[PDB]
């Protein structure tokens, strides 16, 4: 298939799912006619994209965990815990890692082994081999709306499965499922397979069943820019509208300094919103998810609550419709369900606290918020120049030139040139700038803002600090400061 | 310090990359030679790099908690390809969870590690015990 | 005695001290010439009022616990540990409940029984039966200043012994130790020897030794309006300036709204320093304490993790000085040593994450800060006219007519008839206002906010709301909202 | 006509009160004649208080934990000031710090106290065990 950004016809699109439902034997139970009955029949209640339309409506934020083990039964146990001793107002299922490179013998293997250990040796829920039945019990099972957590650059089978299984949201993007996620996968190769991801859902849309899409907006999780991280959504948005999707949550991840989090969430919104309308998509329910600190965590637990309840703060008071709730296992390994739970009773304590609670407007936040839109247009605009009007041909050549460029991503496909660091408040900036197009005057209140913390500390802003700020929050502070 | 040669890797399905950066600065900084396969990298790739470079050492970095699985097996490939006694190292976020560390580190001993690193282990200290354990200090 | 707002002179001081010091013998051990000189060899870093001025001028929010035992070397292993795992900026000594109400036998027999159990039966130091030897030893084991921490009405020998023993802050005021503390103590009396507390304080700063003060801000915890608070800190500020304090940190509780505890806290601040240098007090040095929520807290800790943090953030954005630190045991009882550093690393690890950031001005915090300055300086002008220029004077008789009126105190001087309630944002208002000496319209605003609850609520406003508003925070939200 | 009569304070040293008027409120609303002597009552002043009324139970509230020493002895003070039998509740917070709680309510109920009560118990609860207790259900 060559990449455009328009709609797959209907032909299409029906093509690739003959070949994609192959892939592994479990795709035999995806019956789209039948899917579609099944869907319908859900409550509203654990309909992932109506109880966000509620969620708006009402003016609060929900708590969603991430959660996922490798055998059927101890899943389901698992999210129950969560939903009924945590309260989550969202289920995951977050899907092992074996399941996001395809490789569904090595599942197997894993569930096996996990059944002989009487523990997980796998990191997440093998969703592709439990197929739809397996999924099926896991939204039975529960009172809460279901949407699969992952970081897959093919996702292809995977959306079928979990769809098929009633799970009314699929997370990920063609940029943020492949360039944190991958190594060897083309961004052209990951946006065509995501296109089939979003038109999976347009499908479900043109019948009548509503589907929750979320662009990953946290990438790497490790300094990455609101305007490089808020491009990258809306890019996924635009790509997901074509295709037919009509319910999207963009995503961003904490950066640390609350002004300059709250400024990228509105302009993440607004910008969406902004940009679906100027493409002609005037039926998109846009809300946002906040991620909790997606970076290093410190190991004691009391210091883990401090990171998850400022996280939750920020969260509310940018009014986000969606957080991501850390755990106080966060620096060690796979949360128990008691310390998943613990996250989540945190969390929705620090909301209940905040409720209807919102952040003002202030003169500091909307100069950060001038400053993130007019950053993110100079990414966005140049995307389109490349694409000579397509966004997705945009996206190609905009990694291959280095106008977009993610912090620390392991694709071989990001320059890896621009290079982030935090300024004297702690808001994160761009310290090399590579090929992202800004204006001089854009790159000037980079340097600016970073040369208070140059004076501050006694040091020349550099990759040290850099470090130091990768370690910071691990080490019991937002600022790598010296020493 | 007397220059080494290690590979550095993260194994397996693996894609956490910030902290094979980070390893590869320290080990680089302390003087050693670091070749780096990144990460995504099956078994195969470690032995491959250990032989064209005559490592001294490998390093095996895993994050992702499949690590137990995707370990098993390394120091019999490696003797097989002859690298016989080469220093294997391992950690990270080595297993699924928090667990027990004693029963951790017996379990990648007995699976032919040389030495076993728990979540949050500081570079300096891998650089330390491998001068040691290379007579190097 | 009788009562005036005028600094006593050094013969009436020298002669009520002779009296206070036999109140019990350890009163012996104090010999002012010599404490004058054990203060002096303090170090800076253990100074209290020293390590205040270094923190306003770093701009950091420093973490200080509550903490007490029966015995000696119990106590100096808490506070050591609460200091060196806890991470503590300031260490307090808090006093448990025989000594504030001067029944010092009842505190030897404690001090026995806790000996015999193995465990403390006292709730906290009984700082007046281990004398200056004791305090002293407590101080020479600690590297952090101390504070004693009560709730005393008659702390005239507590003071005593605590300064000679090195304790270079002593909390406490004539109407917010009085108040919530007692029952039969008239304003008058407290406010009397509270003079005599300030007037030690005063004596020390006049031979060059640096002593901090801090009134007690937060009252009875339970939904006091930042505007009555804050006229009863500005009092007992102005009361001690006039005994020659130099050094006071006006405090406030948490009432949960961040916009409204802000606002407090600013205004404070600000109408404290107004009001000391309209009263021609210009050397006097105002740092802020912010209480994290002092009203019931959740029985689960990860909830309580969540009061304590988002605490945290209001007190950090505030530009607080000082913070006081709850524990994960609020609910249940005194902490343990390991639940105290707990909370204290919760603490610092939210404020380490907000290093430097402060919310910016709003319109929204503008109103705010307006309403409370004028609800503030009508309770001031009405207590000065009371008392016809003497504010002491003026105290005694607002509390008689119900003009100052703290809620659920205990004190039969309380008028008990001024009501509070949250409106429909959390914001603490008047429910009813007794003799309060609001004009008109601001009467109104608070109506008009409680208005909007009962429309959100559809129940009128009532004293339920003041009951669900209560029992909120235990049961997990900020708002005592129906069903 | 029997309308029944509590004695209701906070023993000792104790000055907390909002829980007290929570208290009063409720078992007023219950229909209970509340004799409510308040914060910082000797336990003198309940007996008295007990007398005056001809209360049928005494309601002991202690939070601050500090009621382990301030509670030992009323029942005795009870019997031979000719109030045998009264029912005596105690209930807040009564002792210093999280402590087993089957230890502490037995430690209680062998100072004479017929219920005793744990942190955060709801008035509901105390008024229904009340009305069992008077028969009045
Ligand atoms: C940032 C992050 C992400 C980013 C990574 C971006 C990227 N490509 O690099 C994103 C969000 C994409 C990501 C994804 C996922 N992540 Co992640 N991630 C983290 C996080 C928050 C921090 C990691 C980090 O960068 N630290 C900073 C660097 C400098 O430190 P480091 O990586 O820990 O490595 C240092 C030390 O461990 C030590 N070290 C490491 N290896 C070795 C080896 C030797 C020999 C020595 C001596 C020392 C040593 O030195 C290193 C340098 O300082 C951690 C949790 C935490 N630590 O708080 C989770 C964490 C590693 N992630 C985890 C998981 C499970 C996932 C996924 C695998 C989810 C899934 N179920 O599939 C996916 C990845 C998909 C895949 N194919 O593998 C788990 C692992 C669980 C377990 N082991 O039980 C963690 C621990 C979180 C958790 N508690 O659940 N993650
Ligand atoms: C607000 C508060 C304060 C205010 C009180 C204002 C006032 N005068 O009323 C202030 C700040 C002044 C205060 C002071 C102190 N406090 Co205080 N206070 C609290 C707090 C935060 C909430 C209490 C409250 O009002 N709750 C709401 C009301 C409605 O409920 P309640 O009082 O808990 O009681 C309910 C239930 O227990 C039950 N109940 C209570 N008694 C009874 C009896 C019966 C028979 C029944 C059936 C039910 C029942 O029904 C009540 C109504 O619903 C609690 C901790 C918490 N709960 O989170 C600490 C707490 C009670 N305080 C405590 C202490 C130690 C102190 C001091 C004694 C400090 C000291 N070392 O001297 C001082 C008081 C000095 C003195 N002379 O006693 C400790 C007790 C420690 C312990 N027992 O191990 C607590 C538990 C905090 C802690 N975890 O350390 N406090
Ligand atoms: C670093 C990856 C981002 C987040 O992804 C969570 N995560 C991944 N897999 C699982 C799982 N299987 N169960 C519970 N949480 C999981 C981690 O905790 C981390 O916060
Ligand atoms: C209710 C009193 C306010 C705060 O005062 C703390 N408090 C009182 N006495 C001690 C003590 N002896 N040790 C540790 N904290 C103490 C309580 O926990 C509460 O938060």
């Amino acid at each position: 298939m060559e990449l455009k950004n328009k709609k797959w016809t209907d032909e299409e699109f029906h093509k690739q799912r003959e070949e994609v439902l192959q892939q592994w034997p479990t795709g035999k139970e995806v019956d789209l006619q039948e899917a579609v009955d099944y869907l319908k029949k859900i409550p509203a209640e654990k309909n992932f994209a109506e109880k966000l339309v509620l969620a708006k409506k009402k003016g609060i934020t929900m708590a969603q965990p991430r959660a996922g083990v490798a055998l059927l039964d101890e899943h389901i146990e698992l999210l129950r815990y969560l939903q009924d001793e945590g309260g989550a107002d969202f289920l995951p299922s977050t899907i092992d890692a074996y399941t996001r490179q395809n490789r569904y013998d090595e599942c197997e293997n894993g569930i096996k082994e996990s059944e002989k250990a009487g523990r997980s040796l796998l990191n997440g829920f093998p969703g592709v081999n439990h197929g739809v039945k397996g999924c099926r019990k896991v939204l039975e099972a529960v009172n809460l709306p279901l949407q699969a957590r992952h970081g897959t650059p093919d996702s292809r089978l995977l959306a079928e499965i979990i769809h098929a299984g009633g799970w009314t949201s699929n997370e990920g993007g063609g940029i943020s499922y492949n360039v944190p996620y991958a190594k060897n996968v083309t961004i052209e190769k990951s946006l065509l397979d995501w296109q089939y991801c979003d038109r999976l859902v347009g499908f479900y849309e043109e019948q009548g069943v509503h589907i929750n899409r979320e662009p990953f907006g946290p990438l790497t999780g490790t300094l990455v820019p609101p305007s490089m991280s808020n491009a990258v959504g809306i890019t996924e948005a635009l790509l997901a509208a074509e295709q037919g999707v009509k319910n999207i949550t963009v995503g961003y991840g904490e950066c640390g300094n609350m002004i300059q989090d709250i400024a990228a969430l509105r302009c993440l919104e607004e910008q969406t919103n902004e940009y679906l309308k100027a493409y002609g998509y005037n039926d998109v329910f846009v809300t946002t998810v906040f991620h909790q600190w997606m970076g290093g965590f410190p190991q004691d637990e009391s210091k883990a609550f401090g990171v998850i309840v400022t996280a939750t703060t920020i969260a509310a008071l940018a009014g986000a419709t969606k957080v991501i709730v850390k755990t106080p296992h966060e620096a060690i390994g796979i949360p128990t369900k008691e310390a998943n739970a613990a996250g989540i009773k945190a969390t929705k304590m620090a909301l209940n606290m905040l409720e209807g609670q919102r952040m003002p407007m202030s003169k500091e936040l909307e100069t950060e918020m001038a400053v993130i839109k007019a950053e993110t247009k100079c990414i966005l605009d140049k995307m389109f120049e490349l694409g000579k009007g397509d966004l997705a041909i945009g996206t190609v050549k905009a990694f291959e030139t280095g106008v977009m460029d993610i912090p620390f991503g392991p694709s071989k496909y990001n320059a890896g040139k621009m290079m982030p660091v935090r300024d004297n408040l702690g808001c994160v900036r761009y310290l090399e700038f590579g090929n992202v197009p800004f204006t001089e005057e854009i790159k000037n209140y980079n340097r600016e803002r970073l040369q208070e913390r140059a004076k501050f500390e006694g040091r020349d802003v550099s990759f040290q600090m850099v470090i130091d700020d990768i370690f910071a929050v691990g080490k019991g502070r937002l600022i790598g400061r010296p020493e | 310090m007397e220059k080494k040669t290690i590979v550095l890797g993260v194994i397996g399905s693996d894609c956490h990359a910030v902290g094979n950066k980070i390893l590869d600065h320290a080990f680089t900084n302390a003087g050693f030679n670091v070749v780096n396969i990144g990460v995504l990298s099956p078994q195969e790739n470690f032995i491959k790099a250990a032989i064209e470079t005559k490592a001294d050492a490998i390093l095996v970095s895993s994050l992702y908690g499949q690590g137990e699985i995707d370990c098993k097996g390394l120091r019999q490939k490696c003797d097989e390809a002859g690298l016989e006694g080469i220093l294997l190292y391992v950690g990270g976020n080595i297993v699924v969870g928090k667990q027990h560390w004693p029963d951790v580190e017996k379990r990648f001993k007995d699976m032919g590690y040389d030495r076993v690193y728990a979540p949050g282990t500081p570079p300096e200290v891998g650089i330390a015990d491998l001068k040691k354990d290379l007579n190097i200090e």
